[PDB]
């Protein structure tokens, strides 16, 4: 399971 | 294209923070459009996931999308919730994002905040409905993913 788009 | 050169300044601006080069490229074409050579994300999905405040209040004014699924069904209040941005996650609901929406895993908002404990937004989604009993693919509930250390998102997830 793939991260979404961003950061922490 | 125009208009892919135009999306991909959008998208990337989107990711940034840059808010006046948004306003200058966001158009009814672009606003929602799909970054089909990463996971399909949104202008919507990177400001949410990159923490861009102004932007997401910019974009969730003229008419983006909050619930726009990138390729693994994630809307953009997954992405809030999973990289712990609270003032994003709080104005997409109150833009009227769906606190119990499913990835296609089954992953709820709450299983990303449980996950990385946040309590703050945990709060938020739990006034709004979040159930922390709804198990994703793996089987596990939000109260599940708790981090076994984490005892205060615990507590707070077990209501009652
Ligand atoms: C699924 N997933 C990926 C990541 C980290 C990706 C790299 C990164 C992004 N930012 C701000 N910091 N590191 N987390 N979850």
């Amino acid at each position: 399971r793939e991260a979404g788009d961003g950061a922490e | 294209s125009g208009n892919s050169e135009a999306d991909r300044q959008l998208l990337e601006a989107a990711k940034a923070g840059d808010v006046e080069t948004v306003k200058k490229l966001c158009t009814v074409q672009s606003v929602n459009c799909r970054d089909i050579e990463g996971r399909q994300s949104t202008p919507l999905h990177f400001a949410a996931g990159y923490n861009r405040v102004s932007v997401v209040e910019y974009l969730l004014q003229h008419g983006a999308d909050v619930h726009a699924k990138d390729k693994g069904g994630l809307v953009p209040l997954h992405n809030a919730c999973s990289y712990g941005h609270y003032e994003v996650a709080e104005l997409l609901v109150k833009h009227g994002a769906v606190v119990n929406v499913a990835d296609l895993w089954k992953f709820t908002p709450l299983h990303e905040a449980a996950a990385k404990g946040k309590y703050e937004i945990c709060k938020l989604l739990l006034q709004h409905g979040a159930d922390p009993t709804k198990k994703n693919r793996d089987g596990n509930t939000p109260l599940d993913l708790v981090k076994d250390g984490d005892t205060d998102i615990q507590d707070l997830l077990r209501g009652d």
